[PDB]
């Protein structure tokens, strides 16, 4: 795929949308609407969004994602301010919370087991 | 010969109007007695204190209070103005209380914390308790009276950079390089079990609202500033992190709270931020001005002292524009004491000078000179009346606020005084040097 | 039409500067034949060495001070372009540093020559030269970090677009990918050039066109003026402001089609913000790229431009597509005319 970068809430930037070409395979602000609607809350760190183009449609592959799932559950927007030791904000996820994030991920993830899936998310959470 | 008097109130406080005429012969002590009768405050030990008639940069001194009113009427400073020479202008404000018989044997010293450093707390008034914090990773609660160590709080992983003390004196809070703040019971010397996580980097400063006037829904909280560039508000009773204030690019050196509603922060990113702590976590205003790092803060007015040696005074709460830029110090102002205290600010600087300022006017009331080296700390000891300053020159000096003259100086062969806390009765000084001892002076 | 700023020569490092002086002094001493007293001859050698030590320092430091127009002295367009890169406040302390250093080396050189000249003791005379060299050596090293900052900037100022802010310029603005770069090349008779500039994504395209024996300069803004000024950093925000000194006329291109990847609403907002600020310079708004353009957007555009109702630059838009080369010369004459015919009569 031919990939692209995005900021939360952005539309119609000259540098980012125009030279990279407007998906929909023409007519930006088609996609410019589509990305923007989806994007969620405040901009923060940039995410990938990834472009795939079809006949007169655009689709984006967007994972802020499993970690943005963590943000919703904890009710904490940041990430680990002081890496791997102890976070500055006090975002301790519960054990019950993490298996439900794992349940939902289990389609996107390969994972064999639910217990396997819990490690994979937990490894993401700690760091 | 008579005088007409015109008194207009200065600061929020008492109000009264009406000119009142008194005879000319009368002294200052008599003038206050006439004025206070009108004010409706009694002629009790309440001093009722005066400031006068705005100006005095001239060749001469301007308008002292204590000069007899007939003498003032002729010649205030000039003969006066066209609008004076007919009235005398008085600004009236309380405080203040007296302490009598000074005494003096050498202070008891309480050795502790080997060769170490940073914080001091003395609960003023009844509290005899003094709390010292150190890089040694511990804190010690001491008896101002006995001068013996009550306990040492040995929770922290590393160096203790800051502390807060409740007036009850029952609760102590500390900030450590270990990145956590802890709440302790000073009597027990027992960790509250309050270990507060969330800060990534060292917790440099904190201000605590010991008691919350507002309904119990709101409780007492402590705000902490960290190297991580963020501030957090914590519930002392239940050690939880109520809110996080993000937005500072650089480390947060100083913070003021107790505002109970306004969080004021000064950071290395040369910015001063005013915040709404409650469920929002949003910074309403960012004060821009300081060329360099903001070291110290006072929150009446908002006052910031910067490395760029300037002090800015910030106007009422919503607008975010600066009232005045106070210049004159050469170097970094370590600490300042500002308050509702007649809008009077005292600043201690590395330049080894101390200045008294009128925040409203912007005028420099006076500068205290005589210390050899940088001024580490200051307090308006007596009150409006006295200023106490500490320095490298091992000196804690007592100065006359009105005169800006130096009355007397405390220490000799030693090294230096890092900081001081003063109560009406006594002074506690944290000192450092090769042979160390905290000093407790009693008067 | 050129840069004042190019002319300053590259500053040599402290390391290069330390070695060269001593080597030169070494060369000088053996070649010289002192005449006179034995003590005097040695003294003469040492004096010579001290003076080449002074000479070599003074020559490098003078090269920084000369070559260079001072940052304040140049016209407001040019001052700005330097300001972004170094920071002017950092630059004012830095200029003074060069001056201070020069004074000190002269002062020390004078001090030592006299002392040696004065002294009888051979050991002393030798030691004195030793001391001077030691002192000279420390100074260049201390200054190395300001030398390094100065040397780096010299190269960056040389790269600056060379254009005249006095004579009439036409400015192409609009959001990115609107077709401003293409519009410009079509407009210019000769082939387009590229000028490097700090804080521009593309660079700038510069072209020029004649009507009569009057020359008109054209530059496009890509990445600089194209997007919110407030949103940008303090250095880039300042870069946007340099454009103010520079432009005699501003042209606002709109691409209604959203081929640029940006909506008409966004383009109208950016235009409106810039527009009252430059009363002094003439405006011609052109809605180019007309052939592709969609009618849905046109309604939004129409509401600012054509309507007498709120927000309007008071200029009458030309439909064209310069890229297509329909009306390319027609639009070009009008743009020049709006500022030219004006300014002539005005002055």
């Amino acid at each position: 795929y031919l990939y692209l970068r995005a900021v939360g809430g952005e539309v119609g930037a000259s540098a980012a949308l125009a030279p990279k070409i407007g998906p929909l395979g023409l007519s930006p602000k088609k996609v410019g609407e589509d990305i923007a609607k989806a994007t969620k809350e405040f901009k923060g760190i940039k995410v990938t969004v990834q472009l795939k183009i079809q006949n007169r449609q655009a689709a984006a592959s967007v994972v802020p994602s499993a970690s943005s799932l963590v943000i919703t559950a904890l009710k904490e927007p940041p990430r680990d301010r002081k890496k791997d030791k102890n976070v500055k904000h006090s975002g301790n996820i519960q054990l019950d919370e993490i298996i439900e994030i794992a349940r939902q991920m289990r389609d996107k993830s390969f994972g064999r087991t639910l217990a396997s899936v819990t490690k994979e998310i937990l490894g993401t959470a700690q760091s | 010969p008579n005088v007409s008097i015109k008194f207009q109130a200065l600061d929020t406080g008492d109000n009264v109007g009406g000119a009142l005429r008194v005879p000319g012969a009368i002294s200052e002590k008599q003038l206050e007695e006439l004025l206070n009768q009108l004010n409706g405050t009694s002629d009790d030990p309440v001093p009722y204190t005066f400031s006068c008639t705005i100006q005095g940069k001239k060749a001469s001194d301007p308008v002292k209070t204590i000069d007899i009113t007939d003498n003032l009427y002729s010649s205030l400073i000039k003969p006066g103005y066209n609008s004076t020479e007919d009235q005398i202008t008085l600004l009236y404000t309380p405080r203040a209380v007296f302490k009598v018989k000074p005494v003096t044997r050498s202070s008891s010293a309480i050795a502790g914390h080997g060769s170490t450093i940073l914080c001091s707390a003395f609960a003023p008034h009844t509290s005899s308790r003094m709390v010292t914090g150190a890089g040694d990773n511990t804190a010690r609660i001491w008896d101002c009276d006995t001068q013996t160590p009550m306990h040492t709080l040995k929770g922290h992983y590393n160096w203790v950079l800051c502390v807060s003390w409740s007036p009850d004196g029952e609760v102590i809070a500390t900030g450590s390089m270990d990145n956590t703040i802890r709440l302790w019971d000073p009597k027990s010397g027992q960790c509250l079990g309050d270990a507060l996580r969330g800060h990534s980097k060292w917790i440099t400063s904190l201000s605590w609202e010991p008691i919350h006037l507002v309904k119990p829904g709101s409780k007492p909280r402590l705000a902490s500033s960290s190297k991580d560039g963020t501030i957090k508000i914590w519930d002392t009773v239940s050690r939880v992190c109520q809110y996080t204030m993000s937005g500072h690019t650089n480390s947060v050196s100083c913070v003021k709270w107790g505002g109970q509603g306004l969080l004021y922060s000064g950071s290395h990113d040369r910015t001063v931020r005013v915040w709404d702590i409650n469920s929002q976590g949003r910074c309403i205003n960012i004060l821009k001005s300081h060329a360099h790092w903001v070291n110290h803060l006072s929150l009446s007015m908002m006052v910031t002292a910067s490395d760029d040696y300037t002090m800015f005074l910030w106007n009422p709460l919503k607008s975010t524009k600066p009232i005045a830029r106070m210049t004159g110090h050469q170097k970094l102002v370590n600490h300042v004491a500002f308050s509702p205290d007649g809008r009077y600010i005292v600043s201690a600087s590395f330049d080894n000078s101390i200045k008294l300022w009128d925040g409203r006017d912007g005028k420099f009331i006076s500068t205290f000179r005589g210390h050899v080296a940088s001024v580490y700390q200051v307090a308006w000891s007596s009150d409006c009346r006295l200023l106490v300053s500490c320095s490298k020159d091992t000196t804690l000096k007592v100065w006359d606020v009105r005169t800006r003259k130096l009355s007397v100086d405390l220490p000799g062969h030693k090294d230096e005084v890092y900081t001081v806390d003063w109560s009406v009765d006594g002074k506690r000084v944290c000192s450092g040097g090769k042979d160390k001892m905290v000093r407790l002076w009693t008067h | 039409m050129q840069l004042s700023w190019k002319d300053i020569p590259t500053v040599a490092p402290a390391n290069d500067l330390l070695d060269i002086v001593l080597n030169r002094t070494q060369r000088k001493t053996p070649t010289v034949i002192r005449p006179g007293f034995k003590i005097t001859r040695i003294r003469a050698f040492y004096m010579r060495k001290v003076k080449y030590t002074g000479e070599g320092f003074v020559e490098k430091f003078e090269d920084i001070l000369k070559g260079f127009p001072n940052i304040n002295d140049v016209h407001p367009f040019h001052r700005d372009l330097m300001d972004t890169l170094y920071e002017k406040n950092h630059y004012k302390i830095s200029l003074a540093a060069i001056s201070r250093a020069k004074s000190l080396v002269e002062q020390v050189a004078r001090d030592y020559v006299r002392l040696l000249k004065f002294g009888q003791s051979l050991f002393q005379c030798k030691q004195l030269k030793r001391a001077a060299l030691g002192r000279m050596a420390t100074i260049v090293k201390k200054l190395r970090d300001p030398l390094a900052y100065l040397e780096q900037v010299r190269q960056h100022i040389g790269r600056l677009p060379s254009i005249d802010p006095n004579t009439r310029t036409l400015l192409i603005c609009g959001y990115p990918n609107v077709g401003k770069s293409s519009f410009l090349r079509c407009i210019t008779k000769s082939d387009v050039d590229v000028q490097p500039y700090a804080f521009t994504t593309k660079s700038l395209y510069v072209g020029h066109f004649d009507y009569k024996y009057l020359r008109f300069q054209a530059i496009d803004t890509p990445g600089i003026l194209d997007r919110p000024t407030e949103e940008m950093n303090n250095i880039e925000m300042q870069s946007i402001y340099a454009i103010a000194h520079l432009r005699s006329c501003v042209l606002y291109f709109m691409d209604l089609s959203e081929q640029c990847g940006f909506t008409i609403e966004a383009q109208v907002k950016l235009f409106h913000s810039i527009k009252p600020l430059f009363a002094n310079k003439s405006v011609m708004v052109v809605i180019n790229k007309t052939d592709i353009i969609r009618p849905e957007d046109l309604d939004e555009e129409r509401a600012q431009l054509l309507e007498s109702v709120k927000e309007v630059p008071g200029v009458e838009i030309m439909t064209s597509s310069c890229q297509l080369e329909e009306n390319v010369m027609e639009v070009r004459n009008k743009a020049c005319e709006k500022l030219l015919a004006s300014r002539i009569e005005n002055k």
